[PDB]
């Protein structure tokens, strides 16, 4: 039923997922080196976003942004050595 | 240039400390850019900042700063200087290394400089996979060559997970790398993924340094780059492997397994040892439970004497 070429993956103890392509992979001899031979969401909103920036500005970002929720980072941070240099 | 003028927004203290001169990386997740610094101790020095992207979780930030602090600055692992935080945006502070393209040295190495690369490459994933950490993205771009100075740095922690018995306490409460670098494990989404898929991944890298060919599987999803690993390893052996997993594979077209010598030869050193084939076989052994770990890769006959 499934038009071919195919595959299928399902999961032996059950939702499966398929390939169909025009042409399978086949093995490009002839194409010269090095070509192959076969030639978003926040984590911290829990959401997923239209646009990066305007995001990052919206006030659910901006609370996150600024709790404490990076004390876990900061705690890594403090038994880190300073060794540069800093200007005023 | 633009990016860079957006990161000293982002961070201010990032001006008292470093001149940014460019963008050398960049991912899904984050930018490294080149930046140079005045040491305490005298010298000028050459960092890496890596720009984490803001909607990473504080978990996950800290994951990858741990697993740099624990397992790093040894080993041809990457380690971490300093790391600054204005509220969500993380920048770590690396150690810069000059490094090669990919592209550019591949069909250039001689064939003692492709041992000393898997050799080096393996020494890193002994000490990551001794700490129970699974990079989950180990490929050419992740792993910065020295060709001059002879130095490796495995880079990047940030896809990793931690085995069962992680010794990277944050790894326990933990995104996906190139479809082309992952075990048939992880493209047929396996619950269980061990170390072994970092095995698979340097198998891949060993794949395209003896074939000269890279990218070697070029795919934008999962099951096209499984569709291509078929083709070299075999529909039938990958059926069946994937069985020993939990996962039953259909493919209509059924192709054979490729003698991985002829294959590489022919895509492409006068005499490669048998012993390297052999390694390539077992780096890219289907089954996980039996493909070899990176200490066994280190005591394979290829690389003595080294
Ligand atoms: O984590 C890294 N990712 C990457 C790349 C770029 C972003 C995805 N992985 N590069 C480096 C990373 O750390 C580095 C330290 C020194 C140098 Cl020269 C480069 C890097
Ligand atoms: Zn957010």
């Amino acid at each position: 039923r499934l038009k071919k070429p195919f595959v299928k993956v399902e999961d032996m103890s059950q939702r499966p997922f398929y390939l169909q392509l025009t042409n399978m992979p086949f093995i490009n001899y002839s194409i010269q080196k090095p070509c192959s031979p076969f030639d978003g969401y926040c984590e911290c909103c829990l959401q997923k976003y239209e646009d990066l920036e305007t995001h990052l500005l919206s006030e659910q970002h901006r609370n996150f942004a600024q709790s404490n929720q990076y004390q876990v980072v900061d705690d890594i941070v403090s038994k880190l050595v300073f060794d540069f240099v800093e200007y005023e | 240039k633009k990016d860079i003028e957006k990161l000293y927004e982002a961070v201010p203290q990032l001006s008292n400390v470093f001149k940014i001169e460019d963008k050398i990386g960049e991912g899904t997740f984050s930018s490294v850019y080149l930046a140079t610094a005045q040491l305490q101790v005298g010298p000028e020095e050459k960092i890496a900042l890596k720009h984490l992207i803001p909607t990473s979780h504080p978990i996950r930030i800290a994951a990858e700063l741990q697993c740099l602090t624990v397992a790093g600055g040894q080993d041809n692992v990457m380690g971490v200087k300093y790391c600054f935080r204005k509220n969500d945006h993380v920048v770590i502070a690396m150690p810069y290394l000059e490094h090669e393209s990919f592209l550019d040295i591949l069909n250039s190495l001689s064939f003692q400089e492709v041992r000393e690369y898997m050799l080096n490459l393996f020494k890193a994933l002994k000490r990551i996979h001794q700490f129970g950490i699974v990079h989950r993205d180990v490929k050419p771009s992740n792993f910065l060559y020295n060709r001059r100075l002879k130095k490796y740095a495995l880079v990047d922690f940030g896809l990793a997970q931690g085995t069962h018995d992680t010794k990277i306490e944050l790894l326990k409460f933990v995104r996906a790398g190139t479809p082309g670098f992952r075990a048939p494990e992880v493209l047929t989404k396996c619950p269980n993924q061990t170390t072994a898929i970092d095995m698979w991944s340097a198998g891949v890298i060993f794949l395209s340094l003896l074939s000269g060919r890279y990218p070697f599987y070029k795919a934008s999803d999962d099951l096209t780059a499984l569709a291509q690993i078929m083709t070299i390893r075999g529909s039938r052996e990958t059926i069946q492997a994937a069985k020993t997993f939990g996962k039953s594979i259909l493919c209509s077209k059924e192709v054979p397994a490729q003698d991985l010598r002829k294959l590489c030869e022919r895509l492409r050193w006068n005499e490669v040892p048998d012993e390297a084939y052999d390694l390539l076989d077992k780096l890219l052994d289907l089954n996980p439970a039996s493909r070899i770990t990176a200490e066994e890769a280190l005591l394979h006959p290829f690389f003595k004497d080294m």
